[PDB]
């Protein structure tokens, strides 16, 4: 699930900064954040 | 109308008419480059 885009530019943490501005990059960032912090609780809830 | 200033500072530019776009938040350009910096949490106004 790390390659998984969700709804964002890219997969890749070094493209969306080093392609747009500073407060775009910062939204797509968000949005993979929340992407993979709730995938880490799924598995986190699995495995309890 | 409260809780409004605490460290208020003012300040005075000239530029051409099509250069305001380019102060602002984030923004890119040469007078950002090389004339006038911006932080990027910038709590204020802009007057032109």
């Amino acid at each position: 699930q790390l390659s998984s885009k969700f709804g964002a530019i890219s997969s890749v943490l070094n493209d969306i900064l080093s392609r747009l501005d500073p407060p775009e990059a910062e939204v797509q960032i968000d949005r993979l954040i929340t992407g993979r912090l709730q995938s880490l609780q799924t598995y986190v809830t699995q495995q309890l | 109308n409260d809780l409004c200033f605490t460290n208020v500072y003012a300040d005075s530019f000239v530029i051409k008419g099509n250069e305001v776009s380019q102060i602002a938040p984030g923004q890119t350009g040469n007078i950002a480059d090389y004339n006038y910096k911006l932080p990027d949490d910038f709590t204020g106004c802009v007057i032109a």
